[PDB]
């Protein structure tokens, strides 16, 4: 379970920057082998980086901290 | 990577720079080979090879050979793919000019050079001479030369002349047009003219000549004296099958220009005379002006086909060019479609996908799966797979598919909600599984509707369909703010059975300790699914500010009502389900429960609604009969009854009492009235027929009947459908407009004659027919409203602005039809609302009203609220967030980035297949108070009224008005001011027939000339009905008195004059024609004397006429100064309204027809904003009198009336917005400042009106005036090129552009999607953002 785009949504209220937000941290579940701070409930890394969001896990501050790490 | 794709005039320096060789000979292909000869259209040599990295003879066919060219018969060695880039030239012998420089709507090189389009015609064709730097000679620039005129030229002067003739004279007259110096000439002899049939004319030249100074274009580029080739992969030459070959339209045209250029080329080596070379040279200018452009005055070549030909411009335009042929649609790959099937069982986040099309949709993502999971090493191998359907294939596309949301569409997409984006599972079948909620939203029917299916590929795209095109998240309209998914007529029928109380049913009064017994009692059928029963219900509350409070009470409830709490979300309280349930009070409850418990837990309590729905309308086998359109017996005492009614009349007719039309009328409204004695005597006996006993007795309840709980739910049928199934049918209508006189007796129950069928036949045709119109004339209407509302985009968070526009609910009529609740409910407030007491607001500050602060406002007195409206913002390139406010598919308000112009657009098309006095009486009661009514109170205790700016309203105790009546000018009021009127009860009269009259002073009047021979004329009626003074018309009028015309002086019973307050002239008003005088010569009234008694198209064309801001067809005259208005001559043919005004000395005199019957009368005071004249009004002299706040105001008032009238409803922000794109543009009032007479748009003015205040200047002198332009004119003001080719005309709007080198920029909508780019709007904002930044910036 643990699927919420409307709790996801209410902290930023944009639906705009959260299309934006999980779109860099979807990649990185992807590609470069980064370990998602939630566990794999058997989910694409494109939902599985929304409850990141909604758990307030990730933020912009977060992820771009976690790129520059690998660059 | 590019941006600010400019255009310009092709140089023939650069035309060379394109070419990558000369084309010489006009020959494609070998006859007995299939190759490209050389110098030719197809060539190798010039354009790439044909075949992929090979040359034509074959010394180098590998990879390791780029850069090196063969020398014997090679090419130089590429992709095969640059066919489509390289290019060609042809070097002209005689230069040939542009035909889209020339022939158009302006003259490019006529006006370039003060000539005449024909003039220019004749030179460029060898038939006249022109002079080149005349000088000193006899004769101007402007004069041309003859045949014979030319020879006497070089005799008497010889020296200093020279003149030409052709396209060598037009190039030569372009090389010395001394630009730097001609504008120089243009400045000093623009203001010595005065006439404005030359100013237009200097004015439009002069704009021309800075065109071609800061662009770079040179005027000698009009002319051409090389041409490009294009490639040969534009213009194919490809087999087909049987040997036979199939060519383009553009080779024959290229190879006719190189068949005469060359001819050309071999015509002057010969030393051939100029008798037959300016022939030769002339076929060379329509050779290569039909290959350019066709339709002009050169006619194309026509030889064995029908059609003329398809030139280079034909490509382009012509509505089927490349260019537009794109924009209306292109094919996608990862698509199907298949025809739409219900299923009950799917969530609302799911839909059905075959296993068919899953295989084929997801087929790249199968083939990466295999090698990422080990079951294939190759691609090749896994293909095949696929294609034997193994086992295993299953497994994989299973896991593919889980969370990979598809989008699903149907044809007609007319607004947001014709696209979401769904879960697909796999399902066996070939038909797509839909979910019956969802099915209201895409307007589908399961009648063999097909859905087109769509697959988003890049994870960008997938959270985009989950995050914005989900169907869970568009649960609300864009319209409005009511949901848009719910419980359609099936799922309505089982909600209200459930909810339906009994008088006496099985386990009556029975009680249970929670609901959870209800069910075990229910289903063990020892209880009735209704019977009164008492439950205690264990409920929370979510009125307490984060305090979900849990209340135990004993409710009175039926068994139905308790099943349906289960479902309830904790945040509900039951009083919401003790209702009957009918379809309007489903969807008020959701519209609550999204407000309070959010969406999670509502997009699981709609889905619950839909399985007890369909759960409880099958246990209830409900079936439609032959008994159950049950007839009233009291129908034949009717219609046998309104027969006699009517044979009585026949024979009146046949007597000469009644004549044809007095007969129409009185069986018309016979049938009419007895149409609706059937229909109320039929719901009379079909709502309250079920009888039941209760300890016995005979109680009359609520009909339990098929046919009227179908109706009563509003699940399917209405009144006027069940009024032709079980009542009569009534009058039919006729294609030509009248109503038959004979009506439809008969129902479909008892059957209809021939004749009776006959004439229901056509109303029915006229019905259908006009479908085929409502989705043209429709469809027409939201693509103009999007051509000009697309740019539009909330970019700004906080405006900082204060003014807006008042609100205050309609209250037309006797109660407001549409209260102050949804008028303000999600708009910002614009000034702080203040208590009738002191130092006390109610809002802060500019603050989003939400539903807690519409009650908020209601139990308060505040009538009226000043919000904030996008036609009012302040933002330039686009509107404020805090000025649109929350009326979307979300609860906050609209964020930065989203396109609210085209959800505004699509909120108004959407709609438009639905599309096709005497006296005042106060219903309630109220207080009485009169606004702008300037009233005199005479002597009986009366009052009359002299302005009619005003009119009488209803104060209610709490100091709201809830009535507005408008009263005529001198409509006598009964009732004070500050008094209790009575319910029912006259407060004033008027007199539509005879327009009143006034008096200002009292005094012995006579009438001055009237002799009653001439001017007026003594009438008496019968038995002296009449003892009046009645005035003659000015027809019957003699010859000699004419001229005179009867006046009433006013004079003091003292004998001194009597002059009104304010004016120098006395009250001397002249009697019009056809008036009475009812006060005698020398004794009149004390007030309120009547001296002269003056006697006296909708739903889709007429939006789409109101948005075009159209003159009506008998337009209303208005007053412009607030003064005294008088009549002038009437004999002479015209009518000269002069006017004096009181408070400033500024007389202005205008004309009015005679046609139109004017309903002022002389010696009146009129306002501004008074009206003169009766008619309809063009909403374009309301803007100047008024001003922007009574046009909006009459604007959104009359749309909302077309809109209201069949029952659907959108907000006022989707109009306002279009109204903001319409008041766009201004125009200046003077001149001095501006380049020409026109205007420009309002948002270049203000950023040029604030560097002239505070610079050198002191004074702002160029003022300006707001105009209105139509959603046709409007949408023509584009900056871009690009866009304005797509709805403009293509070869207009790229003439202009190319001339003064128009940079266009790709900071739209429109631009964005022709050419790759991302769009402006929606997420695309943060790409436009972080080069915006890094750009201008570091
Ligand atoms: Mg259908
Ligand atoms: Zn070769
Ligand atoms: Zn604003």
């Amino acid at each position: 379970a643990r699927v919420t785009v409307e709790d996801c949504l209410d902290n930023v209220d944009n639906r705009f920057e959260l299309v934006m937000l999980a779109t860099k941290r979807a990649r990185q579940l992807a590609t470069g082998g980064k370990e998602p701070k939630v566990a794999w409930e058997n989910d694409k890394p494109t939902v599985v980086a929304l409850r990141e969001i909604a758990s307030g896990l990730v933020d912009e501050n977060v992820v771009q901290q976690e790129d520059i790490v690998e660059d | 990577e590019f941006d600010a794709i400019r255009i310009g005039l092709a140089s023939p320096e650069m035309i060379r720079s394109w070419s990558f060789g000369e084309v010489k000979k006009p020959e494609t292909i070998n006859y007995r080979t299939f190759k490209p000869e050389r110098d030719g259209l197809f060539c190798a040599k010039i354009f790439g090879p044909v075949k992929d990295y090979e040359c034509l003879c074959g010394k180098y066919k590998r990879l390791k050979h780029r850069g090196v060219i063969c020398e014997k018969c090679g090419v130089e060695v590429a992709l095969a793919k640059v066919r489509r880039e390289r290019m060609g030239h042809i070097e002209l012998a005689s230069p040939v000019a542009h035909i889209w420089f020339l022939k158009s709507l302006p003259s490019r090189i006529g006006l370039l050079l003060d000539m005449t389009l024909r003039d220019i015609e004749r030179v460029l064709y060898f038939e006249s001479y022109v002079v080149i730097d005349p000088g000193m000679t006899t004769l101007e620039k402007g004069q041309l030369l003859n045949d014979e005129q030319y020879f006497e030229a070089l005799e008497e002067f010889g020296d200093d002349f020279d003149a030409r003739m052709g396209a060598e004279a037009v190039h030569e007259l372009l090389n010395a047009i001394d630009l730097e110096h001609e504008i120089g000439r243009l400045r000093e002899e623009i203001p010595q003219t005065n006439s404005e049939t030359k100013i237009k004319k200097l004015s439009k030249r002069l704009k021309l000549m800075e065109a071609f100074q800061g662009s770079g274009n040179k005027p000698e580029w009009m002319v051409l004296t090389v041409l490009p080739v294009l490639p040969p992969d534009l213009r194919p030459l490809v087999p087909l099958d049987g040997g036979r070959f199939a060519t383009s339209d553009l080779n024959d045209l290229y190879r006719r220009v190189i068949n005469r250029n060359n001819r050309l080329k071999r015509l002057l080596d010969l030393a051939a005379p100029d008798i037959i070379v300016r022939n030769e040279k002339r076929m060379l200018q329509e050779a290569v002006d039909a290959l350019l452009d066709n339709g002009r005055r050169g006619r194309a070549i026509t030889g064995s086909n029908k059609r003329p030909l398809k030139s280079l411009a034909d490509m382009i335009k012509g509505k089927q060019g490349r260019f537009r042929q794109n924009l209306l649609g292109k094919r996608v790959d990862y698509s199907g479609r298949s025809v739409i099937t219900v299923g009950p069982t799917l969530r609302l986040h799911q839909c059905g996908l075959p296993k068919k099309m899953a295989l084929e949709l997801f087929k790249p993502f199968i083939f990466g799966k295999l090698e990422g999971r080990g079951m294939a090493t190759t691609i090749k191998a896994a293909k095949k797979m696929v294609e034997r359907e193994l086992p295993e294939v299953w497994d994989v596309l299973a896991e593919v598919i889980r969370e990979h949301p598809v989008l699903l569409n149907r044809a007609p997409t007319l607004h947001r909600l014709g696209i979401q984006a769904f879960e697909p599972v796999l399902i066996e079948g070939k038909a797509i599984q839909l979910h019956p909620l969802v099915c209201a939203a895409y307007n589908a029917d399961f009648d063999g509707d097909q859905m087109a299916v769509h697959v988003p590929l890049t994870l960008e795209a997938q959270l985009e369909a989950r995050a914005l095109m989900m169907s869970t998240n568009n649960i609300l309209s864009p319209a409005n703010g009511e949901p848009i998914i719910v419980p359609s007529q099936d799922v309505v029928m089982g909600l209200y059975y459930m909810t339906r109380e009994a008088i006496n049913a099985k386990g009556e009064g029975m009680a249970f300790a929670d609901l959870q017994e209800v069910d075990r009692a229910y289903r063990s059928g020892q209880a009735s699914l209704h019977a009164r029963v008492k439950v205690r219900i264990n409920e929370k509350i979510k009125g307490e500010d984060g305090q979900l409070t849990a209340n135990t009470r004993i409710v009175d409830t039926t068994v139905g009502r308790a099943l349906l709490f289960q479902v309830v979300p904790a945040g509900l309280p039951f009083d919401v389900v003790n209702q009957s349930m009918k379809k309007k009070a489903i969807s008020k409850l959701i519209n609550h429960c999204y407000r309070v418990v959010g969406l999670k837990d509502t997009v699981i309590f709609a889905d619950q609604l839909m399985y007890t729905g369909f759960a409880y309308s099958t246990i209830s086998g409900v079936s439609i009969g032959v008994n159950d359109f049950v007839i009233p017996d009291e129908k034949a005492r009717i219609i046998n009854a309104a027969t006699d009614e009517v044979k009585e009349i026949e024979s009146q007719y046949a007597s000469g009492l009644v004549t044809q039309g007095e007969k129409y009328n009185k069986v018309i409204d016979l049938w009419s009235k007895a149409n609706d004695e059937v229909s109320k005597a039929m719901m009379a006996n079909l709502s309250k027929e079920k009888v039941v006993d209760r300890e016995g007795k005979e109680v009359d309840q609520e009909s339990f009947n098929s046919m009227y709980m179908m109706a009563d739910s509003g699940a399917r049928g209405s009144a006027a459908q069940i009024r032709q199934l079980a009542g009569m049918r009534g009058l039919m209508a006729k294609p030509d407009g009248s109503i038959i006189e004979t009506p439809i007796t008969a129902n479909f129950r008892e059957g209809l004659n021939v004749l009776q069928y006959f004439i229901s036949t056509h109303g029915a045709r006229k019905g259908l027919a006009d479908t085929a119109l409502k989705t043209a004339n429709s469809g027409y209407l939201t693509r103009r409203l999007v051509d000009v509302a697309q740019d539009l985009v909330v970019t700004e968070i906080d405006c900082g602005t204060e003014h807006g526009l008042l609100m205050s609910p309609h209250i037309e009529g006797g109660d407001v039809v549409e209260p102050l609740g949804e008028r303000v409910l999600g708009r910002v407030i614009a000034r702080d609302v203040f208590k009738p007491g002191s130092d006390e607001v109610i809002v802060p500050a500019g603050t989003l009203i939400d539903e807690k602060w519409v009650d908020f406002l209601e139990v308060m007195s505040v009538d009226e609220v000043v919000v904030r409206s996008p036609i009012t913002c302040e933002t330039r390139h686009g509107i404020c967030a805090m000025c649109y406010g929350r009326d979307l598919a979300r609860g906050h308000r609209v964020n930065i980035g989203e396109a609210v112009g085209v959800i505004a657009a699509q909120s108004i098309g959407e709609p438009g297949t639905q599309l096709t006095a005497d006296n005042v009486q106060v219903k309630n009661g109220g207080t009485i108070r009169l606004h702008n009514l300037k009233h005199v109170v005479r002597a009986d205790g009366a009052l009359v009224a002299v302005s009619r700016s005003g009119e009488l309203a209803v104060a209610d105790d709490f100091g709201r008005e809830r009535e507005r009546y408008k009263l005529p000018y001198g409509a006598v009021i009964s009732v004070k001011e500050g008094d209790k009127v009575d319910p029912g009860a006259i407060v004033a009269k008027w007199d539509p027939h005879t327009h009143p009259i006034v008096t200002e002073v009292d005094g012995t009047v006579a009438f001055v000339g009237m002799e009653e021979g001439i001017t007026v004329k003594r009438q008496t009626d019968e038995l002296t009905g009449l003892t009046n003074i009645e005035v003659m018309d000015p027809k019957d009028r003699p010859a000699a008195g004419k001229d005179i015309r009867p006046a009433v002086k006013l004079i003091d019973a003292a004998g001194k004059d009597l002059l009104l307050p304010g004016t120098d002239v006395p009250a001397q008003y002249f009697l019009p024609a056809n008036a009475l005088v009812n006060l005698t010569d020398g004794a009149k009234v004390s007030i309120g004397d009547v001296v002269a008694r003056i006697p006296q198209t909708g739903g889709l064309p007429r939006v789409a006429d109101l948005f075009e801001a159209r003159r009506p067809k008998e337009p209303s005259i208005l007053a412009e100064i607030s003064g005294t208005i008088s009549f002038g001559k009437e004999t002479k043919g015209k009518r000269r309204l002069v006017i004096t005004p009181n408070d400033g000395s500024d007389p202005y005199e205008e004309l009015i027809p005679k046609w139109r019957h004017l309903n002022v009368f002389e010696g009146e005071q009129v306002n501004r904003g008074e009206v003169i004249s009766d008619g309809p009004s063009n909403p374009h002299d309301i803007l100047r009198l008024l001003g922007v706040s009574s046009l909006a105001k009459y604007i959104v008032n009359e749309i909302q009336d077309v809109y209201r009238l069949q029952g659907v409803k959108i907000n006022d922000k989707h109009i306002e917005t279009i109204l903001r794109q319409m008041l766009r543009k201004v125009e200046v009032s003077e001149s001095g400042d501006s380049s020409f007479i026109k205007g420009d748009q309002v948002e270049l003015t203000q950023v040029l009106e604030e560097n002239e205040q505070l610079g050198t200047e002191d004074k702002f002198p160029a003022k300006y005036e707001r105009v209105l332009l139509g959603i046709t004119k409007a949408s023509l003001s584009t900056e871009s090129f690009i866009s304005a080719a797509s709805f403009q005309e293509t070869t207009r709007v790229l003439t202009e552009a190319a001339v003064t080198g128009k940079r266009d920029f790709l900071r739209g909508l429109k631009e964005n999607v022709v050419v790759g780019r991302l769009i402006p709007a929606g997420t695309g904002l943060a790409y436009h953002s972080e080069r915006k930044r890094q750009r201008d910036l570091g």
